DNA sequence: TGCGAAATTCCATGACA
DNA sequence: ATTGTCATGGAATTTCGCA
DNA sequence: TGCGAAATTCCATGACA
DNA sequence: ATTGTCATGGAATTTCGCA
């Protein structure tokens, strides 16, 4: 503070101060002659307060908050306090956006055999049609074999009723669903318990995570619109037809439809393939699991430029999920108690709870 | 000729009336006729109507090449076949009263029969909710004739419920008694 | 038809068909030997009747639907049938999702003079505050100097008031705004009329036309939701503060404030610039016009690999703006009259109007 | 001494009552010192509440190192000072009878009086509208002393509006016997 | 005429419904 | 008959202070 | 052993609120 | 305590048919 500028008026060196520049007192002020002009050289005592003031005009970063300094003052390191504020700004943090993306998406493994997992998800409302306004989209993981089931509301009671009819078909190892309210009922974890049915969560507000069916979702509604040009939307009716139209449709990156990869064998439905007509059963089984393992799997694509990824320790904060007009849009900073894996973390939130959490709804605090 | 295959043959037939469960009476029963797999679907009335409703459940997932059944009202019905011919589904009836099918289905569709009475005995009322239960059951029992199952023909895979426990399947003393009770 | 099959079956060459493999009949059809097995040859007088068969099973694209005819069919020349009738599927058209990207962005010069430009909008509704729902936001061109007035409704006469109060200070030549109903109404086009002011309209549905204003939201609201951090958005009271702190705000990349470059010195806040203080008005005014002239200008960035650009009479389809819900995303097919600039269009949309659009909000219709 | 600059002096000062317009009474003036140019307000009254609620949009685009006024109540209240304090606004008063300002600030102030007057007869009572057009005519005039209007001045460019028809800003014939009538 | 560190500039990221 | 923009905060690059 | 054209594969784009 | 996916339709590349 005070004694640092007195041995500095005085001719003396002190590290930080170049010595080439001429260090007077004016009006009760320690100035100095810069390139640029004069500056006040305020104390050390002082440099915080000044800061907070420039910060505090409009919340601005790193530069415009020193622009504003730099008309009036000069010290040694501004930055660094200005950055140091910038930390310490708990409006700024769970204001600001993030400018770092995420690290590449995972491509995990297909599951090895129909019924291994099931994903499972809503889409609706839709148009009431028949007094129903929710469909239950279910696809199993290693063939898209998918099952469409309307609901008048996504709940548990109507998931249950849904997944006994087909359950009855077979029961799968996992269930994946996201955090919807009708999943994640101890109602209907008792369901799954009772049949042996391991229930897997997606991380919450990613549906990413539940990709395999929210894909197919797009070409279920796309389906169901152009069946439905110039007429009233009726889609009730056409869930059955829908259903059959895409599992017997070729990927064309797969080069089969999802019920051969279920089945081996196509049913009595048009454009039937009959290549193995001359097999038995038994050697038709064989070359469906040599085709099972052999199928297309894509990789990691390449991290972007500015991507980040977690670790152990590191601020981090957690997306707000459902935002109010102009409330912030970042929780407080949390702290990354295990990396899952680069794209999944646990946080403890400073309640302070534990917490999944996918590393697109994080970023990484700011200024240290 | 060529090998018989899944999807070749669907035998399709209805069990009841029984006691009423959910306000339900019968039960369409369909087998595939070389997996042996087994769909069950809960009826109010043997009437080519239930029968259209049902199937139009199944066949929105596997369609057969050909349907057979015996010559009850609701196959025979020129509904039925106008359904049928939509589908490109041929028909086929066992002559009157000397119905046919194959030992597999005969076998199946005698499980079938022991299997629910074993379990409607004690609780006459709440088969609708077994349906599901015994379904698995008959499609992950083990076939003597081929050594897999019909889940393992229909899918090319074990299962995650795989029936180990192979059933008495006969009434105990106890049930006997009882059941002669339930007719009174 | 049944001609060119008949010379076919009696070993005679067809242009088409390749002669190294065996044509025969059975069963009533042609058929031929593939190395992927036996495929029916249906007369050419069939084949249409045969692809709309396959395609219409699910509505599917090239490839999926030639798997689906490759199964029991063969001729030369497949997916030029299948290509054929995708570019006649009303349906798929109207509904399927584009492909291609724009082309890269414009970036218009920034306007030469304060006042040349203005840049209108409304953000809300906000939640109530003293009885008002949305802001109007003004952002001159040059500048980027901003005008916040708060109002009931984004109303013609509530436009009205708040720019009688801004042109008090100065008229601008061009008014630009989006086609909000607010400033569309004849009510307003008087209103500039009368002053000579020149509207301009950004075409439908695509608010980067206004970057300029729309960007400021982002600010706007970002500080309003800092400085309402734990109270009641109480935001009214605000606005003044807001305007002001912005207006007076560095930016980074031009290192002037918005007023800097107005008015060419700071007036009476926190951190003012000193650096004009020994120069008169009239050389201080000189200095600022080569500061406006010499401000930053980005540059048009890289196309992407798969974007495609407007030729006068190409078939081309409008985004439709708020799609309901199961319906096509896309209006029918229209067509090119002008290009604009590679970035905008004129379109004779099939009722028959004329219509000036985004590049943003059109595809390329497929399949010719 | 450093030279003139605008936002270095705000002459503010009230015109009134007047007859009333939207229930406005009194105009606030504001005259920049360097640059002559205006800002007005109306207000219900010359009190300094109404001075606050003015200058506050003022202040929201520019605030002057100083305010200049004579010694009307609205200006001398504690209240007007602790507000200029919070903005870091000097007060300047002139003695009491002796109004000084300068010489572009007084002809100024005097073409608003005359201009004011010549639009208020024949409708006194539709002033509030006209304010927006007032100032735009008193910043797009040509100032004698400089070669440049105040818009010139503030904003370093031409104005988008060039008052290039000087007025007579004199009533004519007519106007003097509508005006006399009008006090009557 | 070259070092280490501070200052400045670069620029991808995201958000204006 | 028109058209994206720009705060942010680590990284990259340049300039500074000193020799 | 090399040509022109057809077939197949590649893969960016967008959309599942 | 978990994790994107895949139809689409021009472009790129490979294979086909023939010599
Ligand atoms: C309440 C439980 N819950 C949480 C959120 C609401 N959620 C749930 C969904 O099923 C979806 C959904 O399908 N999409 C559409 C979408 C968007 C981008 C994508 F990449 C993909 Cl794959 C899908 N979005 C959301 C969402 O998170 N919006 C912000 C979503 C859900 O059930
Ligand atoms: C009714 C007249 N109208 C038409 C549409 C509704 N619109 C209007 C707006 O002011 C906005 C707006 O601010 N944003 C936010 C946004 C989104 C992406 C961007 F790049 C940028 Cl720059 C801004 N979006 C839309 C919109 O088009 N949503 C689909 C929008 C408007 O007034
Ligand atoms: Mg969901
Ligand atoms: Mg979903
Ligand atoms: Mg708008
Ligand atoms: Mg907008
Ligand atoms: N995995
Ligand atoms: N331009
Ligand atoms: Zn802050
Ligand atoms: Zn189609």
């Amino acid at each position: 503070l005070d004694a640092e500028l007195d041995q500095l008026l005085q001719g003396h060196y002190i590290k930080g101060y170049p010595k080439q520049y001429t260090y007077f007192l004016e009006d009760g002020k320690v100035k100095v002659s810069r390139p640029e002009g004069v500056k006040i050289i305020p104390p050390q005592s002082d440099r915080q307060k000044i800061v907070l003031q420039a910060h505090n005009l409009a919340h601005t970063g790193r530069e415009a908050t020193l622009l504003k300094i730099a008309n009036l003052y000069w010290w040694p390191n501004m930055r660094k306090d200005v950055v140091k504020q910038l930390g310490r700004c708990q409006q700024c943090l769970i204001t600001n956006a993030s400018n770092k993306a995420s690290g590449p998406i995972l491509r995990p493994d297909r599951p090895q055999k129909p019924f291994d997992k099931f994903f499972i998800d809503y889409i609706g409302p839709l148009p009431p049609s028949q007094g129903y306004l929710y469909v239950l989209v279910v696809v199993d993981g290693m063939t898209g074999f998918t099952w469409l089931y309307p609901t008048k509301a996504p709940s548990t009671s109507a998931t249950v009723k849904s997944l006994n009819v087909l359950t009855s078909i077979a029961i799968p190892k996992v269930i994946h669903s996201d955090q919807g309210a009708a999943f994640t009922s101890s109602t209907f974890a008792e369901w799954a318990k009772e049949r042996g049915i391991h229930l897997e969560f997606s991380t919450p507000y990613h549906p990413q995570s539940s990709g395999k069916v929210e894909r197919k979702h797009s070409d279920i509604k796309r389906l169901l619109t152009k069946l439905l040009v110039g007429r009233p939307t009726k889609w009730y009716d056409l869930l059955p037809v829908v259903q059959l139209a895409l599992n017997n449709t070729y990927s064309p990156v797969l080069k089969y439809t999802p019920h051969q990869l279920l089945f081996g064998i196509d049913s009595n439905t048009p454009f039937a393939n009959q290549d193995t007509l001359d097999l038995t059963r038994e050697e038709e089984l064989s070359l469906l699991q040599e085709i099972r393992t052999s199928l297309y799997h894509p990789s990691t694509p390449p991290a972007s430029s500015r991507s980040w990824s977690p670790v152990v320790g590191q601020l981090v904060q957690e997306r707000v999920a459902r935002p109010a007009s102009l409330r912030p849009r970042w929780h407080k900073p949390s702290t990354v108690l295990k990396v899952l894996n680069p794209r999944t973390v646990v946080i403890l939130d400073h309640l302070g709870n534990n917490r999944t959490v996918s590393i697109d709804n994080l970023k990484p605090t700011s200024h240290q | 000729d060529r090998p018989q295959k899944p999807f070749d043959k669907f035998f399709i037939d209805y069990i009841g009336p029984l006691p009423p469960s959910q306000g339900y009476l019968y039960v369409l029963v369909v087998v595939d006729g070389m997996t042996g797999f087994t769909w069950l679907y809960p009826t109010k009335a043997p009437s080519t109507s239930a029968t259209v409703k049902s199937l139009n459940v199944l066949t929105s997932i596997a369609i057969p090449k050909v349907i057979h059944s015996d010559q009850g009202a609701a196959f025979t019905s020129s509904t039925f076949a106008e359904w049928a011919k939509e589908r490109g589904i041929h028909l086929e009836f066992s002559t009157p009263y000397h119905p046919q099918s194959s030992g597999k289905v005969e076998r199946k569709h005698s499980d079938i029969k022991r299997l629910l009475t074993k379990l409607l005995v004690g609780r006459p009322t709440k088969w609708y909710d077994l349906l599901p239960v015994v379904q698995l059951a008959l499609n992950n029992t083990y076939s003597p004739v081929l050594k897999y199952t019909p889940h393992q023909l229909l899918f090319g895979i074990d299962s995650n419920t795989p029936f180990a426990n192979q059933d008495t399947l006969d009434l105990t003393r106890e049930e006997e008694l009882s059941l002669l009770q339930e007719i009174r």
